[PDB]
RNA sequence: GGAAACUCAAAGAGUGCUAUGGUAUGGUGACGGAGUGCGCUGGUCAAGAGUGUAAAAGCUUUUUGAACAGAGAGCAUUUCCGGCAGCAGAGAUUUCAGCUGU
């Protein structure tokens, strides 16, 4: 039997752990009968990931007791013998066995990754790379594993090339969830922000732009639109032109709501050229979307983008020097909108007035602003 | 080599010690 | 050497890694022919390394038509590029076992370092994983495979015949 | 090499080492040409403005009172430096510190046991020279009941271990 | 690598009362390395041993151990062991010869009158209660609870699990002692005739008939080590027998008078024989020395038994008396009955009990538990003897928790590896060797009157 | 013959269950981690060589070199760490991350 093999693999560490005079024979027999129970429950039939988890918790508890007893008996913090790594190696092998048997519970896979990362200097980052590789092989569609893999290899190791490779491979696998798109534009903005801040720092002590984020923004719009028109209206295109235009309108609503979220969490990256990097998404949304977002319905979205293009310089604090510089730009925007619109004219006028009043002695310059926007 | 309370707590976990269990079964005396 | 195995199925694509080769010369014998019926010995041959599930019945029907007419789709390209090692194209290609001798040319057109085998050894490896199915996958798919088979068969047939509900 | 193959306890017949190719990783590109539209877009932008980070290696490969006073710019450069930059910084600190420091009661019958002189061998078999050697070979049972599981496996694994379905090639040595 | 308990796991070898071959030299070096590794790793299993042996220890100098009462044990130990300490009061049929299965799961009692009952003594399940109205003498299980052999008025009969008669043996004319050899599948039979008969239970074939030539067989025991039979005669002579040689392998002069009982240790090292001359005698078996001679017992010891942990249970009628560490070489292990003035070098009884009404028929320790089953005139009594059983059995030799499927497959497997009756020798390790003829060196075929001095030439 | 069952046994057939060590964990300080050097993989370019030819082109090449892209799949050895504080930093009172000397 293989429980016999594993149990007698456990004996040299307790040889060493009895020789180093911290445990006695009668208590190490007790930890062996508990470990016998656990090994038999592991490699018998009807096994459970809770059996694996309880074995890992028991082995961590006897490791903590071993460390406590070592500090109290020998008054060293490690005996530099077999019995201080064998038990963590055992926990790692219980994790490997469990993930080979039940490779379906991401709770257990993430407990494996957490213990392997928190093992510290003693583990190897290529050993973490191996279990990231096989986990991403088994779950390519689950996207938080791609985010966690790239987050470990950028926010700990700062490996930009491999992080870009992870994000491009994940976007190859599931180019359908917008969350991976948003985390990729987030990673690219974080990388370019660290690039220009190390430039600023080398200047203060002693070309490559957000156009990467704009290009992945562009392919984000194109492929998310393609995958929504392929996901809905699923089997066939058996739908008349009313249902086809209803579908295409709804995909425009979907994609434009995601770009609204993109600008909403795009504004807080204010260390690069945030005006240019928001204005390029503005000009990428301003063009035609093949179903007349401006010249027909989604006119509310056209008014939303017009309000964004108006306040895109007026994204400011109550110190309104930019307003005193270019509020005539907002007035010309309201005039150019009300020169064409019918109820969106009154809506945009009242909305820009309410927005400027809410956002903006100090009340006397604000009395000038109220007389301006009255 | 003194004892320790945290050491004896997780030692009672690791060695599977029902000594406090039998102490509580003998102690609780149906007090309510 | 039959190193990897590609099993297409309605829930997605599976790449298996061949652990032990079956016998080539004794491949018609009684014990070799019924070891693929016994599951306790088939799991000595085949191990699952990857399973990319589909995005839904739309991508399922797209990949069913591409597998039917012998083309490599984009999800196939993704899973094969994730799983198969970057071997050489001139010396010792990596060996993938398929079940479709006219899908093989489409796989070498995309990955020149992959030689594809569909002869009787790859055929009975493939029908071993077809015979066991849900047991090899260790619990990692959504959806019952026969329920997805009913949906995909009806969708494939109505597509092939142009069934209009008008 | 013929002698060490004759003296080796176990021959694992994938003996010529198979040329292991680089593994199919999820940390890199397994084709090294842009494979998606995203990838070719990112690489044409990145070749308009390349990021091989030789500039970003030489930028952070520059940075007593440097030890005590600079406790803020040190943390700033620690957060700033990239992967190979931090590897070179660790190597520079290691080389700098290593350059800084160093009537009788028993009657046994002695008749011959003609029924079980067929359970003992007739003479001493070939490779041994005496029965002390030969019975020292037989003195330990290899059974499951008498050894541990690991010792049982070490005692019963055979010398020639082949793989069951692949070709065995002739041996090749490092330049004969 | 050192392993303080290796010499239990060591293995003796042949000695003459180094080599020039390179290949043979390295082969022998690998063999010695493998033997050392195997002994060390096999001896490291004592960590993995689950349970601990039982005991009872005095903790005072006023508290002797032989004056500890069975009710006091049953109060001091747990409810499962207290319920194992059974007592059946079967008054009307005769004194009950007791027998346990080789794992302690089944009990087989025989009344002297006719009452034979095979039962699961630890559940409440009997599976044969048959009243064979002629005087039965003894019984034993064969390889299971599924078959048992009973020695009746004359003929030995063999019954199945539920008690139907399978066989009436026309040989085995008057048995009084039956014992099964489980690795060899042999039912061994001796009694009022001076004959010893080995009968193969599997094939069905009478393997051996041997003239004891010493009258009726007074006692009989089996060496569990090497399966030779120690029979005790009316000469005071024990003789060790094998089914190959028609003469006894050894004849020992144990006692004066007859030999009332024989017991052998399970290690095959010590043998306790009680004679009718009020003499217990502890014998070395391997070297045939006489270790101890406890003469002048107060009344002749009618039974002896040896537990798996080496206790010695002697029974002298109403009394049962157990000694601990009595089967040892030193003279301080001679079993006494009192310590004259508190001598620590006197082996007083480990515990004693008095069956005040009756005279005990036989003794048998329950195999893997801490009990001694004594069968007497009014039935059965188990005694909680705390030092008296192997706490750590091996579950693939013989398992006390074995199921029906495990019984079936273990029956077929032990039937398949049944040892031939010719392999029974005085030492078990003598069937791999070479002859004690046929020279110990192998042979290389290369090795395969001044006038008369003148008159010489004539 | 019949009836009952949370009854006791003796057997037969089928089905279910990852039923998975092709030679068992990454590691008896004999160790691990970091880095370096050797080794290995892929494509590209250049050179060689063959073959072909008016010259070629092309094709072949277990021939070498170059920079590049890497794999974790090998091998050394004293290059450092698994020593101590002082100090700031990190995450949820425990663990984690670098400077000045022992």
């Amino acid at each position: 039997s293989k429980t016999r093999y594993y149990l007698e693999q456990c004996i040299p560490e307790m040889d060493d752990l009895v020789e180093k005079g911290l445990f006695t024979k009668n208590e190490v027999s007790l930890i062996m009968k508990k470990r016998t129970d656990f090994e038999h429950r592991l490699n018998s039939r009807g096994s459970s990931i809770n059996d694996y988890i309880k074995y890992i918790n028991y082995e961590s508890n006897v490791n903590k007791l071993r460390a406590k007893r070592c500090k109290r008996i020998l008054q060293v913090k490690k005996t530099n013998s077999l019995s201080d790594w064998s038990i963590q190696q055992r926990i790692g092998f219980i994790y490997q066995r469990g993930t080979n048997k039940f490779p379906q519970d991401l709770k257990f896979w993430a407990m494996y990754l957490n213990y392997m990362k928190a093992r510290g200097n003693q583990t190897s980052y290529k050993k973490i790379h191996n279990i990231y590789n096989q986990l991403l092989k088994l779950h390519p569609t689950n996207v938080d594993i791609w985010i966690s893999c790239a987050k470990y290899e950028y926010e700990v190791h700062a490996n930009f090339k491999s992080c870009r490779n992870i994000f491009q491979n994940g976007l190859r696998f599931n180019p359908d969830v917008p969350k991976l798109w948003y985390e990729y534009v987030k990673f690219e903005l974080n990388f370019i922000t660290k690039l220009i801040n190390r430039r600023k720092v080398m200047g203060l002590i002693n070309a490559l732009r957000g156009d990467i984020a704009l290009t992945i923004f562009d392919v984000c719009m194109k492929t998310l639109g393609k995958h929504y028109i392929n996901k809905h209206k699923g089997y066939y295109a058996i739908s008349d032109s009313k249902m086809n235009i209803e579908l295409n309108k709804e995909t425009l609503n979907y994609l434009f709501s995601e770009s609204l979220r993109y600008i909403k969490l795009f504004d807080e990256f204010l260390d690069l050229e945030r005006d240019y990097l928001i204005n390029h998404v503005l000009q990428f949304w301003k063009n035609d979307m093949y179903d007349l977002s401006l010249r027909k319905d989604l006119p509310e979205l056209y008014l939303k983008t017009v309000m964004i293009d108006i306040t895109l310089n007026i994204r400011y604090m109550p110190v309104e020097k930019l307003d005193i510089d270019q509020l005539q730009l907002s007035v010309k925007k309201y005039f150019a909108y009300i020169s064409k619109l019918d109820s969106a004219s009154v809506k945009s006028l009242k909305n820009e007035y309410r927005s400027y009043l809410q956002d903006n002695a100090e009340d006397d310059p604000r009395y000038k602003i109220l007389d301006l926007i009255i | 080599p003194p004892p320790d309370e945290e050491e004896q707590l997780l030692a009672k976990f690791v060695f599977g010690d029902t000594t406090d269990l039998q102490e509580n079964l003998a102690k609780f005396n149906a007090d309510f | 050497p039959i190193e990897y195995l590609l099993f297409e199925e309605p829930t997605g694509y599976a790449v298996f890694k061949v652990k032990l080769q079956q016998d080539d010369i004794g491949s018609r014998l009684k014990e070799v022919q019924e070891q693929i019926n016994d599951f306790g010995a088939f799991t000595k041959l085949i191990e699952l390394v990857s399973f990319a599930p589909f995005k839904g019945a739309a991508e399922a029907l797209e990949n069913a038509n591409d597998i039917s007419e012998g083309l490599v789709s984009e999800s196939l390209k993704a899973i094969l590029d994730l799983n198969l090692p970057k071997a050489s194209s001139k010396k010792k290609n990596i060996t993938l076992a398929i079940s479709d001798k006219n899908l093989g040319p489409s796989i070498k057109e995309e990955f020149p370092y992959v030689d594809c085998i569909s002869n009787e050894l790859a055929q009975d490896l493939i029908r071993g994983v077809r015979l066991h199915g849900e047991k090899l996958f260790k619990g990692l798919q959504s959806g019952d495979l026969e329920r997805a088979q009913l949906g995909l068969g009806h969708a494939y047939s109505r597509a092939k015949v142009k069934f209009s509900v008008q | 090499i013929v002698q060490q193959n004759r003296r080796a306890d176990h021959l694992i017949f994938p003996l010529n080492k198979p040329t292991e190719h680089n593994h199919a990783s999820a940390f890199t590109r397994t084709q090294d040409v842009p494979q998606t539209e995203l990838q070719e877009k990112v690489d044409q932008v990145l070749q308009e403005s390349n990021l091989a980070n030789p500039e970003k290696d030489s930028k952070f490969e520059e940075l007593p009172e440097e030890m005590r006073k600079r406790t803020t710019e040190m943390r700033l450069m620690r957060e700033l430096m990239f992967r190979e930059e931090r590897k070179a910084r660790r190597l520079k600190k290691i080389k700098s510190k290593t350059y800084r420091k160093i009537l009788q009661n028993v009657i046994i019958n002695e008749k011959v046991n003609k029924k079980n002189l067929k359970y003992q061998s007739s003479a001493v078999p070939f490779p041994f020279e005496n029965r002390e050697q030969y019975e020292r070979s037989l003195r330990m049972p290899i059974g499951q009941e008498w050894t541990s599981r690991a010792s049982h496996q070490e005692l019963i694994k055979p010398r020639i271990m082949t793989k069951p379905g692949q070709v065995i090639d002739p041996l090749k040595a490092p330049f004969k | 690598k050192e392993r303080e308990n290796q010499n239990k796991f060591e293995r003796s070898t042949y000695t003459n009362n180094q080599t020039k071959d390179k290949k043979l030299r390295a082969g022998l070096k690998k063999i010695d390395e493998q033997y050392k590794k195997a002994v060390s790793s096999a001896a490291a299993t004592d960590y993995l041993l689950p349970e601990s042996n039982g005991y009872l220890e005095p903790e005072n100098e006023l508290e002797k151990t032989f004056k500890v009462q069975q009710s006091e044990i049953k109060s001091s130990v747990d409810v499962s062991t207290a319920n194992k300490a059974l007592d059946l009061s079967l008054k009307e049929f005769g004194p009950y010869h007791i027998k346990y299965a080789k794992n302690g799961t089944h009990l087989l009692i025989t009344g002297r009158k006719g009452h034979v009952a095979s039962m699961d003594w630890r559940k409440g399940q009997l599976r044969a209660e048959l009243f064979l109205n002629e005087t039965c003498h003894s019984a034993t299980y064969l390889q299971n609870e599924q078959y048992f052999a009973v020695a009746q008025k004359k003929y030995t009969f063999i019954y199945d699990h539920e008690g139907t008669e399978l066989h009436r043996l026309k040989q085995h004319i008057e048995a009084r002692h039956l014992d099964f050899l489980p690795y060899h599948y042999l039912l061994v039979t001796a009694g009022e005739t001076g004959w010893l008969k080995y009968h193969d239970v599997s094939t069905g074939q009478l393997v051996s008939e041997l003239r004891t030539k010493a009258g009726p067989t007074m006692a009989m025991a089996q060496n569990p080590w090497n399966a030779v039979m120690h029979l005790g005669h009316s000469n005071g002579t024990v003789s060790l027998w094998s089914p190959s040689m028609p003469e006894p392998l050894v004849k020992l002069l144990s006692a004066r008078g007859p030999v009332n009982s024989i017991a052998i240790d399970r290690s095959g090292y010590y043998m306790a024989t009680t004679g009718a001359d009020r003499s217990m005698k502890i014998w070395d078996i391997r070297n045939f020395k006489q270790l101890h001679s406890v003469e002048s017992l107060p009344t002749p010891g009618t039974n002896v038994s040896i537990s798996d942990t080496g206790l010695l249970a002697l029974s002298r009628g109403p009394h049962v008396t157990l000694w601990k560490d009595a089967l040892k070489l030193s003279g301080d292990s001679k079993p006494c009955f009192g310590s004259m003035g508190g001598n620590p070098h006197r082996n007083t009884p480990y515990m004693s009990h008095l069956f005040a009404g009756n005279k005990v028929e036989n003794l048998g320790f329950v195999p893997f538990e801490d009990l001694l089953g004594v069968g007497h005139q009014t039935g059965i009594t188990n005694l909680i003897v705390p030092g008296a059983g192997e706490a750590n059995y091996d579950a693939l030799e013989l398992n006390p928790f074995e199921t029906k499927k495990q019984r079936q497959e273990q029956e077929v497997r032990t039937l398949l590896n049944k040892l031939p009756a010719d392999t029974i020798t005085l030492d078990p390790n003598s069937i791999g060797s070479v002859d004690k003829r046929s020279s110990t060196i192998r042979l290389n075929a290369k090795d395969l009157d001044v006038i008369e001095e003148a008159l010489s030439r004539f």
